[PDB]
């Protein structure tokens, strides 16, 4: 049961109590995975158009 | 309209729990999947705990307190008792045990070698017997015999002057079960069992197991006296209480009785707040299997706890019922003389 | 002096931290109209709450805010409200229709066409920052803004602020408040393109926040404004080391290094207390020993688990009010003689402790009431696995169906991630695990 | 300012959705002339998603009449509150459809659709954020089934991104005013299950024994079975009319309710349901055991032959939601063997504190029952008694159809009954 590091200002006070000892993706690459979905997107929703036209 | 689910079709205790719940037309049985339920009765292995209490307007409960494997698990019994204060390293009920991991793999190797060397200099019986089945007079082949295994066993002290009961010389074991409620209270069945050996017990021969092992299915199998003096190698407390009182001139309830409900409580109270579902967000209660066993001097050890017990066939019809009077409809009531013996004491 | 920059994401992000800012000037003593008498450098100064707010010449003390949603409705409650004064127009950014629930909305329909203007505003608030720490990040995890949208803004800060670390604020879902049935679908999407981009994220179940409403409080059917106004104090307490003099949790780094040991896991668990019910006639004030004996009860956690089956790695006390380390040693000893704290074997079996004297706020006409000391303790336990074992096996049993899916694929995202997001909480999961049980 | 789009086509689509207009005009304090009268702000909050702002604080639905003959819209024009929609979305012609869905559907219809979506262009081009669209019509007729399905088909094709919502009547040999509106009806499914996220199934047969057995009505009339669809269609759009956000959008409803594109034909219903001992005060028990009750459904569907896929509820009146809750939760405990336990916390109750007309307080039930296939059957086998004697096909062949398109439509709705099969177990 030992306090070390213990630190005192005027609005408060903390310290350390020890009981025991112990024992990304780049910009092109988001651009991509967006501009990827927007692309299906748009091929689906061709698809419906397409099948809208027959 | 209560419900709930099964998910252990093997579990030959509440199989008949089930039968008696539909059996008052006021609980309705569901898939084992189905997470709207008011009562599981869970699987023994990897019980999906952290997803009870979750339902909103459903009051969950469960039949399986969450960390009991400390208590019923053959290192984990001995891990607890040297460790926790409560029960101290020298506990006088307990036999003296040792937790030793295989080779090929703490452990206490070191430290049985001490008291054994200590008991084979003094001339005391130095009879171990090994499991997790070997009994032996020698620390070569105990070790021997762990090692050839690959998980983890115990070593305690074999009792080698065991309660023999008479006509026969036989040893034999006691079987109490205990219900613990939601609310912790500890509930002792009056009715236990003897799983006795149907064989004269015969201390200078530890090769043979049928006269030293009182398993119900040890003796149904490597025994050849099976049923002989009792039904089913199970006499029950009435036989067992005239008996004492015929022979020795005591009672049932005084010279072992006495010690059973002090050791199911040091050992529950032990690790209630480690288990207890008091402040949970679901609740629980959990049937035990405590085994015991008696020595000549009428001193009582405790062996192992069972935590998925099963019961004796005589007493299916009593206990069950009485599961669902203190444990169940305490929680979810219907629309005596209790069966049980509560063991008061401070939460 | 350095600067944190707040960022709220959807409804549940916006009116949270609607409550925090009205909390945050409660504290520092600043007016709706963004004057502070007890400031004496007018227009400039670098003290502890100024990296949380920003001064104009004219003594305007503005947040260091930015809000964002797909739909205006929430966000002009902050443009009307009382604390409209408090930010400029452009710190609040509105769309016209949202996510609709629907995490592929908010990540790659919606949010394409407008990540680039969040992050210009964003660059706004940083070119004033003389040394910006990171970003807190406020949202939720069942809609469809907070959960697209935010793990979109959050791959984009990895890069625009390689070196800045991100704390999260995420609201667990919750079905006693929720009408939408995809949400296990969205928290496990963002949990898993979120994960290497945040550093240490607090997680609030809507589940725990309500019962300590029903409870705590005796609301019988708690509103928004009721969990909203508790969730903030936690905040408050867990912020407060930012914004007040002090030697504990003083920058963002330093979350990650007292809690974070390990990367992946970095969701610490919070408790609270006390939570006395204003209504009450008068309560009899708890001490240190019994508040901070509190922080070890299931009630008044922030996740509803069951910490005496995990393992704690690391573990802070953050005290408001009169306390003195003498009486917070005190509870301790007792604490560890009754309780069930098992540590992992590579990690210090010790509790770091904060202590600030001013206790904590309570909005005038709230449903909290005045005490006079109250401690949060963050834990990061193994045992908040729970709530992702729950949240997983709700995904798969819709998963199994590929029910709702349709709506995801219908908005250019792929299938696959799907899977690829629930095997990496399968991941998840395992590791804590193998860090918890024997 | 998310602005919705009405379009009421046919006979039977006129004059339900009149009645529609007649119902909440008076929720929202409307009067027949556009001028608002109400006493609450609540009424104004989202007056802007069915109503548009005209000058002098004039409030003109957002609403767009439609039929090949001139009688029936007359009579909307003559009505009550006739005189309240705006002149020029009155588009009709004089052909009639004869109760043909091929006239409504390719020629008749044809020549009038391209003028009736210049007016919904012209509707949507004003809406600030258009969330999409709702069509009542009947399926047994032909204009509001024939053309109607068009105007959808057509509606998708210039708005693929907003949502279509529909209140669909199926006939029923009980309520039927020609032998061959299950051929318009078994027509018109192929085309909602394609082009629709959402549609209200309305059985006229259960219309009429809701009628008959439990109001009490002697001998009923239209009128009668639109008032039900009246007070039903008031109840599904509380959610849409009034600040709540349990389900604000047309898209969040479609996604909590929707697991699949094909299968998003709802029940509906509601309560209460009483007979001129009308003054009674209805508790929220009552309110619940009637609103679950089949009685009190309006697709003639046994939800207790199928399972509950999702449900949404709505509860109008100031009562205690507390109660609410655990009413609801009661509900969902006592019979979780017809709710799906693959879809977790299937049934969301949303409340509001402005009740309908009369009322001191109602409930509004909307669920996606896989027991609407029984609906479903019912057609299939009425149309196939027919089409395999090729019986009054004439009708169509002689409007350019071919049997084939019949043999199609037959198969495409057989393939929807054996999908609502699979998910039932
Ligand atoms: N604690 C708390 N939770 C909230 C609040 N608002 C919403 N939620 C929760 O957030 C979840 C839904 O997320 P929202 O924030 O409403 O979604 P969104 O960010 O607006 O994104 P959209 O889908 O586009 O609307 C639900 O589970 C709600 O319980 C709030 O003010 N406080
Ligand atoms: N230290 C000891 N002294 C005497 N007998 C012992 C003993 N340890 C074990 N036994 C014998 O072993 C039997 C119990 O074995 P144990 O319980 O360890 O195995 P097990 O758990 O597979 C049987 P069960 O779970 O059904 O009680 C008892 O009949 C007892 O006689
Ligand atoms: N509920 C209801 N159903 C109607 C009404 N009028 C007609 N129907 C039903 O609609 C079908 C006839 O469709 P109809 O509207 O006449 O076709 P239209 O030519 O497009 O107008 C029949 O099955 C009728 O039962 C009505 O006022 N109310
Ligand atoms: C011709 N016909 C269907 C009707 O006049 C009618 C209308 C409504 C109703 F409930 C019952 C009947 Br019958
Ligand atoms: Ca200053
Ligand atoms: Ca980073
Ligand atoms: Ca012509
Ligand atoms: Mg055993
Ligand atoms: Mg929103
Ligand atoms: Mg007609």
């Amino acid at each position: 049961m030992e306090v070390i590091e213990l630190n005192k200002c005027t609005s408060g006070q903390s310290f350390e109590v020890i009981l025991k000892p112990p024992s990304d993706p780049s910009l092109e690459e988001i651009q991509k995975k967006l501009e990827a979905a927007e692309e299906r997107r748009k091929y689906q929703e061709a698809e419906l158009l397409k099948h809208l036209a027959e | 309209m209560y419900t709930f689910v099964v998910r252990d079709e093997n579990s030959s205790v509440y199989a008949e729990v089930s039968r008696l719940l539909l059996a008052t037309g006021q609980w309705k049985r569901l898939r084992k999947d189905n997470p709207r339920f008011n009562l599981m009765l869970g699987e023994r292995n990897r019980l999906p705990f952290g997803r009870l209490g979750h339902e909103p307007g459903l009051v969950q409960l469960v039949n399986y307190y969450r960390g009991a494997d400390k208590l019923c698990r053959k290192a984990s019994l001995v891990k607890l008792i040297k460790t926790s204060p409560e029960l101290s390293e020298s506990c006088t009920w307990f036999p003296e045990s040792y937790v030793i991991y295989p080779t090929n793999l703490t452990d206490e190797r070191e430290v049985f070698l001490a008291a054994y060397n200590r008991r084979r200099e003094g001339r005391e019986g130095n009879v171990w017997i090994a499991k997790s089945i070997l009994i032996s007079s020698e620390a070569s082949e105990l070790l021997d015999f762990i090692d050839e295994q690959g998980q983890v066993h115990v070593i305690q002290k074999y009792l080698e002057k065991p309660l023999l009961l008479e006509p026969g010389h036989r040893k034999f074991d006691i079987r109490s079960w205990v219900l613990v409620d939601h609310l912790y209270n500890i509930y002792l069945y009056r009715e236990g069992v003897l799983r006795t050996s149907s064989e004269p017990y015969n201390s200078a021969n530890f090769q043979d197991k049928t006269c030293h092992l009182t398993n119900h299915c040890i003796q149904k199998e490597y025994s050849k006296n099976y049923g002989r003096y009792e039904e089913g190698n199970e006499m029950f407390f009435e036989e067992f209480n005239q008996y004492l009182m015929d022979a020795l001139n005591t009672t049932l309830e005084n010279s072992i009785l006495l010690q059973i409900k002090h050791i199911i409580r040091s050992c529950l109270m032990c690790i209630e707040p480690a288990i207890s579902t008091k402040h949970l967000h679901y609740q629980s209660f959990q049937l035990f299997g405590f085994d015991f066993m008696v020595d000549e001097e009428l001193k009582v050890w405790l062996i192992e706890v069972n935590g998925a017990p099963a019961c004796a066939q005589k007493l299916y019809a009593e206990l069950c019922q009485g599961i669902v009077d203190v444990a169940i409809s305490s929680v979810f009531p219907l629309a005596p003389t209790s069966i049980f013996i509560k063991l008061h004491h401070h939460h | 002096m350095r600067e944190c920059i707040s960022i709220h994401v959807g409804q549940a992000g916006v009116q949270i931290g609607n409550a925090c800012w009205e909390l945050y000037c409660l504290e520092h003593g600043i007016q709706p109209d963004g004057q502070m008498p007890s400031d004496k450098t007018i227009g400039g100064g670098d003290d502890s709450f100024n990296t949380f707010f920003s001064e104009t010449g004219a003594g305007k003390h503005v947040p260091r805010a930015v809000f964002v949603d797909l739909e205006p409705t929430v966000i002009d409650e902050v443009r009307t409200g009382t604390y409209r004064q408090l930010f400029h127009p452009e710190q609040l950014i509105t769309g016209k229709e949202d996510a609709a629930n629907n995490y592929a909305r908010g990540h790659y329909t919606i949010g394409k066409e407008i990540i680039d203007l969040v992050l210009d505003r964003i660059r706004k608030l940083a070119d004033q920052c003389t040394g910006l720490q990171g970003f807190l990040v406020f949202h939720s995890f069942g809609g469809g803004t907070g959960s697209g949208f935010t793990s979109l803004l959050m791959e984009r800060l990895s890069v625009d602020y390689g070196k800045k670390s991100k704390l999260e604020f995420s609201i667990y879902p919750a079905p006693q408040v929720s009408t939408a049935v995809v949400e296990p679908y969205n928290s496990i999407l963002t949990t898993h393109t979120t994960l290497e981009h945040s550093d240490c994220a607090f997680m609030v179940d809507n589940e725990a926040i309500y019962d300590i409403c029903r409870r705590n409080l005796d609301i019988e059917r708690p509103t928004y404004t009721n969990l909203n106004r508790l969730i903030s104090q936690i905040v408050s307490s867990i912020t407060a080391s930012l914004r007040f003099d002090g030697a504990l949790n003083v920058d963002l780094t330093e979350f990650q290094t007292n809690l974070v040991p390990y990367p992946r896991i970095h969701f610490p668990l919070a408790t609270y207390a006390p939570v006395i019910s204003a209504e009450k006639a008068y309560h009899e004030q708890l001490s240190v020993a019994e508040i901070t004996n509190a922080c070890f009860e299931p009630a008044n956690q922030m996740v509803k688990c069951d910490p005496r089956h995990g393992k704690y790695m690391a573990c802070c006390l953050l005290y408001r009010g009169d306390v003195v380390p003498k009486d917070v040693n005190a509870a301790i000893a007792t604490i560890k003689t009754k309780r069930s704290i098992q540590f992992v074997d590579w990690c210090p079996t010790g509790f770091k402790v904060g202590i600030n004297y001013q206790p904590p706020t309570v909005v005038p006409g709230g449903d909290l009431a005045k005490v006079q000391r109250a401690v949060c303790m963050l834990s990061n336990t193994t045992a908040i696995a729970e709530a992702w074992a729950r949240l997983d096996h709700k995904f798969d049993l819709m998963y199994a169906k590929r029910a709702f899916v349709h709506w995801y694929v219908g908005e250019g995202m792929e299938e696959g991630e799907f899977s690829e997001a629930r095997e990496d909480m399968a991941a998840l999961e395992k590791d804590y695990e193998e860090v918890g049980v024997d | 300012m998310r602005e919705i789009v009405h379009i009421q086509a046919g006979q039977c689509g006129n004059q339900i959705g009149a009645k529609f207009w007649e119902v909440i005009s008076d929720e929202h304090g409307i009067d027949p002339t556009g001028s608002y009268h109400g006493d609450s702000d609540l009424q104004l909050e989202r007056i802007n998603v069915y109503y548009n702002e005209a000058t002098g604080n004039k409030y003109v639905p957002r609403a767009i009449l439609v039929d090949l003959e001139p009688g029936t819209m007359d009579s909307v024009r003559s009505g009550p509150f006739g005189q309240i929609f705006r002149p020029d979305n009155f588009v009709f012609g004089q052909s009639g459809a004869g109760n043909n869905w091929a006239k409504g559907h390719y020629t008749e219809g044809a020549e009038l659709v391209d003028s009736v979506l210049d007016v919904v262009r012209k509707e949507s081009e004003s809406c600030d954020c258009l969330q999409g669209f709702q069509l009542t019509h009947s399926l047994g007729g032909g204009t509001g089934s024939g053309m109607g399905t068009l105007l959808i088909s057509k509606i998708r094709e210039e708005y693929p991104d907003r949502i279509m919502n529909t209140f669909s009547v199926m006939p029923s040999p009980k309520v039927s005013d020609t032998v061959v509106e299950p051929y318009n009806a078994t027509l018109s499914v192929h085309q909602l299950v394609e082009n629709t996220d959402e549609t209200y199934c309305i059985d006229n047969e259960a219309l009429y024994d809701i009628c008959f057995r439990t109001l009490k009505l002697t001998t009923p009339t239209y009128g009668d079975l639109n008032h039900l669809v009246s007070a039903t269609m008031s109840g599904v759009t509380t959610c849409l009319r009034f600040p709540g956000q349990l389900n604000a959008d047309l898209r969040k409803l479609a996604v909590n309710m929707v697991p699949f594109p094909r299968l998003h034909f709802f029940m509906p219903g509601f309560a209460p349901l009483t007979s001129r001992q009308q003054y009674r005060a209805l508790t929220v028990p009552e309110l619940t055991q009637q609103m679950f009750d089949s009685k009190n459904m309006m697709a003639a569907c046994d939800p207790r032959h199928g399972r509950y896929l999702t449900v949404a509820a709505i509860f109008r009146g100031r009562m205690s939601m507390k109660e609410v809750d655990e009413q609801m939760l009661n509900v969902q405990n006592k019979n979780s063997s017809y709710f799906v336990e693959w879809i977790p916390n299937n049934v969301k109750t949303a409340v509001c504190d402005i009740p309908p007309r009369g009322l001191k307080m109602s409930a509004t039930f909307i669920g996606n029952s896989t027991a609407i296939q029984e609906l479903f059957k019912r057609i299939s086998e009425q149309f196939t008694a027919m089409f395999r004697r090729k019986a009054f096909l004439h009708w169509y062949t002689g409007e350019g159809m071919d049997e084939m398109e019949f043999t199609e439509a037959e198969s495409n709705m057989n393939d929807l009954v054996s999908e609502y099969q699979q998910y039932q177990d």
